[PDB]
């Protein structure tokens, strides 16, 4: 028998590798519904 | 294509029982890339 979870130990003394890393995925998908989140359409100073 | 559109108009009346004889042209209020299918509506009312 084991309880299925255990703590990460995380102390400032730890080396590279062991130290806690703070993470995200920008997780997404395309083209099965109309678009809604998209990068910045750059705009330029107007001329006449 | 998936983009749902509502156009609408607001106007004064004084009429008892029928739709007003005259003309109107609905302004586009709101437009949304909702993507759903719509096949049946019902209205929402106060009690
Ligand atoms: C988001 C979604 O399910 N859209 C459906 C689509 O898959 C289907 O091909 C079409 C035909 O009824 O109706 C709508």
């Amino acid at each position: 028998c084991y309880f299925p979870l255990q703590s990460y130990g995380f102390q400032p003394t730890y080396g590279v590798g062991y130290q806690p890393y703070r993470v995200v995925v920008l997780s997404f998908e395309l083209l099965h519904a109309p678009a809604t989140v998209c990068g910045p359409k750059k705009s330029t100073n107007l001329v006449k | 294509d998936g983009y749902f559109k509502i156009y609408s108009k607001h106007t004064p009346i004084n009429l008892v029982r029928d739709l007003p004889q005259g003309f109107s042209a609905l302004e586009p209020l709101v437009d949304l890339p909702i993507g759903i299918n719509i096949t049946r509506f019902q209205t929402l009312l106060a009690l």
